């Protein structure tokens, strides 16, 4: 789970 | 030939219930600052005022599923309660249960009536202040503060409809449009062209490796410029100018486009915060890639807004682009971005993509390696 607000990538 | 632009009220309609306008950067007022500056600036009055139209659902389903459009594109569980009081599919995404259904086939819809005006010759380009932004939407996966791909749909419906055979598309949005790679991963017909921070996959949305090159018949036609080692230094007009004269516009050019749709966000301009973009491109500089991208397909060109979030730079770059659309002598740019080299993270992404792509683009050889030249020592070779 990452998010854009953050910059933090998706990953499983 | 005149330009067009379109826009809608009905798309400031989507909007987090939570009222913390702080914690949502895809706010209503992006677009509204957007449409503010071109009418004190006149632009607004020299081009065609465009009226948009909501997407129909059989028009999304050209992209997404079924299912995705009657969840999204609907209204009488994915849908959970945020911590900011407000529904939403995610914390990145908010849903409005009244008016988000109808902002976004606005969107979409927006786009498509002002890409297909350009198509048929109504209009010589055109700029669609949009919101929410499409690119991150994929086939069932809302995402990214996306939930339909308008750039795609409008692609698809280019080839359903009037049966185009060659559309670029460019995405100088900060972040890579996964949904938009995804969309025509195994299409030779539709040349994707994604210009996104990567670091190796630490940044949003994680996807658009260099190596991803597209699968099938469409091995090729998937090109990701995706710079890499962080901010260090932050990437800057002269590594965005050099990353169209070594790779983006070599291959733009050898695909000869019918077509060019652009997803143009602004996260890229200076002054953003950094986990949301972190790149130093000025606005002036969106005007000379705008009118570098004027010169494929015989000037037929749509821009599509997608991400960008600070209101004064959207503004002075949503500004130098329609007044690139326009035919409007640009600003001249700055000696020290003339003279300045690219630095060597953007030199090692733009040689990596290189070294990839020169396998299916046999004009990606002139400029293996000028990578590192500085556009006055580009122009100094030429000649
Ligand atoms: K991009
Ligand atoms: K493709
Ligand atoms: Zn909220
Ligand atoms: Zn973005």
């Amino acid at each position: 789970e990452g998010s854009i607000t953050q910059g933090t990538p998706l990953k499983y | 030939f005149t330009t067009g632009l379109v826009y809608d009220t009905l798309m400031l309609k989507h909007q987090c219930t939570c009222g913390s306008s702080s914690s949502h950067p895809e706010h209503a007022g992006r677009i509204q600052s957007i449409w503010s500056r071109l009418q004190e600036t006149g632009l607004r009055g020299k081009c065609e005022c465009i009226r948009g139209r909501k997407a129909t659902l059989e028009e999304l389903q050209t992209v997404h599923s079924e299912a995705h459009t009657l969840l999204y594109g609907t209204n009488p569980s994915v849908f959970v309660r945020l911590p900011c009081g407000g529904v939403g599919v995610d914390s990145d995404t908010i849903w409005n249960e009244v008016h988000s259904a109808g902002a976004a086939r606005l969107a979409v819809g927006c786009v498509v009536e002002l890409v297909f005006k350009v198509a048929t010759g109504e209009l010589k380009n055109g700029f669609a202040v949009v919101r929410p932004p499409g690119h991150h939407a994929e086939e069932s996966t809302p995402m990214g503060f996306c939930y339909f791909n308008s750039v795609a749909v409008a692609a698809k419906l280019l080839q359903q409809r009037l049966s185009v055979s060659k559309i670029l598309i460019v995405d100088w949005d900060v972040h890579h449009g996964n949904g938009t790679q995804q969309a025509f991963y195994s299409d030779p017909s539709v040349l994707y062209m994604s210009l996104h921070r990567y670091d190796d996959g630490n940044f949003f949305p994680g996807s658009g490796a260099p190596d991803e090159v597209g699968t099938g018949p469409g091995v090729g036609f998937n090109v990701n410029m995706a710079f890499t080692g962080g901010l260090d230094p932050p990437m800057g007009d002269a590594e965005y100018l050099a990353a169209f004269r070594t790779v983006v516009m070599p291959i733009a050019s050898e695909f000869a486009p019918d077509v060019v749709l652009v997803s143009s966000g602004f996260d890229a301009v200076e002054g953003h915060p950094t986990p949301l973009g972190g790149y130093n491109l000025s606005a002036r500089c969106f005007g000379y890639l705008t009118k570098q991208l004027m010169g494929l397909a015989g000037g037929r060109i749509v821009l599509a807004l997608e991400g960008g979030y600070d209101l004064t730079a959207i503004c002075d770059a949503s500004e130098a682009c329609v007044s690139a659309l326009l035919g409007n002598e640009l600003d001249p740019l700055p000696e020290k971005v003339l003279q300045q080299r690219p630095n060597a993270n953007a030199v090692r992404s733009m040689e990596k993509v290189m070294e990839i792509h020169s396998k299916y683009w046999r004009c990606l050889q002139r400029t293996t390696s000028t990578a590192g030249r500085s556009l006055i020592e580009a122009q100094t070779c030429e000649n």
